[PDB]
């Protein structure tokens, strides 16, 4: 029903994922109703086989935090069928995020939720500070994007 | 590579980058275009090291490692009045406060 | 390079980078005079009264960050931001829009 | 007919890449 779902091709593809980035990575498989499933993590600069499946759906995140992370430079990765026997690589890397964001990661990283407001800070940051990443509201964003093309 | 600096005099500092292999004296041609001295009014230095004309700056140690964009090298820049050169002087940036408590 | 402008911080420090590279921060663009604003009439310097130099000398360094590693294949570092100036320049962040 | 989910081989160990 939903637009970014897997499809239950039923037909194998290899992948690799690759983790290029310095966090420790969440894979979030959308199953086939577009709800999102937690695969085990990956370090930095592991690399690991995976038996996905043609037309299935991948995101992957920082697994602490959430904050979302690229997959061969993009948001959503789908894997098609092998040539050659060869896996298809899902390379993970950061992106370059906004400075205001960057900072926003790092005073979560050493703030708990119910002090934010303890932080003497312009007040329109503590309803940012507050917004914390996560997937569906990247899902959506990404669903209307998909709608405009 | 390219090399990502600063270049700093006084409370000047210029953001800029530059080639591993360029040298020492290209560099100075790119500050008299920026501040409008010429190269021979300028001593660039890598801390307290006066830096020859002729060298690369990735001689000098000025490499990918070492003069990231996210974290540029200093390269001191001391200038020529009438006569004689200044000695180098760099002032520091402010200070940084002390984390809040929530934040410890 | 080329073309370079002034940024000033509240304790003074003067810091001069490449006008492509301030343009990362739409509030610097927003008061420099470029082509579309008033190119006869140059505005090539901004004075910040409320960032001090230990925070937009970072500012300039996420500038070269994010110019060099935009719409990049190369593997992209993290950009580093010591705890003691992280609030700092979160709010610096948010009044340049960078 | 069935779903079939993404799984990880058994027989699979991390590699450096």
């Amino acid at each position: 029903r939903p637009v970014l779902r897997s499809v239950n091709s039923r037909e194998p593809s290899q992948v690799i994922f690759c983790n290029r980035s310095p966090r420790v990575v969440l894979p979030v498989w959308l199953n086939f109703d577009g709800e999102p499933q937690p695969y085990p993590t990956l370090p930095p600069g592991t690399g690991r086989r995976i038996h996905s499946y043609r037309g299935h759906l991948w995101l992957f995140r920082d697994a602490g935090t959430h904050d979302g992370l690229l997959v061969n430079q993009t948001e959503l990765f789908v894997p098609s069928l092998n040539v050659d026997g060869q896996p298809i690589f899902a390379n993970i890397t950061l992106p370059v995020y906004t400075l205001k964001e960057r900072c926003l990661q790092v005073v979560r990283s050493l703030v708990k939720p119910e002090n934010y407001r303890r932080l003497d800070i312009v007040r329109s940051l503590y309803e940012d500070l507050e917004d914390h990443p996560n997937v569906q509201k990247d899902l959506e964003r990404l669903t209307q994007e998909r709608i405009a093309h | 590579m390219d090399v990502f600096l600063m270049i700093r005099r006084h409370k000047t500092t210029i953001f800029t980058d530059a080639k591993e292999s360029s040298t020492v004296f290209e560099l100075k041609r790119i500050v008299e275009g920026i501040l409008k001295r010429p190269p021979d009014e300028q001593r660039l230095y890598k801390d307290d090291q006066l830096l020859d004309d002729g060298k690369t700056l990735g001689e000098c140690g000025f490499t990918s490692q070492t003069a990231r964009p996210q974290a540029p090298a200093t390269v001191g820049l001391a200038f020529r009045a009438d006569d004689t050169f200044e000695a180098l002087c760099i002032e520091p940036f402010s200070s940084p406060p002390e984390l809040p408590d929530v934040m410890k | 390079g080329g073309m370079y402008v002034k940024l000033i911080s509240s304790d003074g420090h003067e810091f001069i980078v490449k006008r492509e590279h301030a343009l990362t921060s739409g509030t610097i663009k927003a008061m420099l005079s470029g082509p579309g604003q008033f190119a006869e009439n140059e505005t090539n310097e901004v004075n910040f009264r409320e960032i001090p130099s230990h925070v937009l000398s970072k500012v300039c360094m996420y500038f070269t960050y994010k110019v060099r590693y935009t719409n990049s294949s190369t593997e992209i570092p993290e950009f580093p931001i010591a705890p003691e100036i992280a609030l700092e320049l979160l709010m610096a962040a948010n009044f340049l829009d960078c | 007919l069935e779903t079939l989910a993404p799984y990880i081989p058994m027989d699979g160990e991390d590699f450096q890449c």
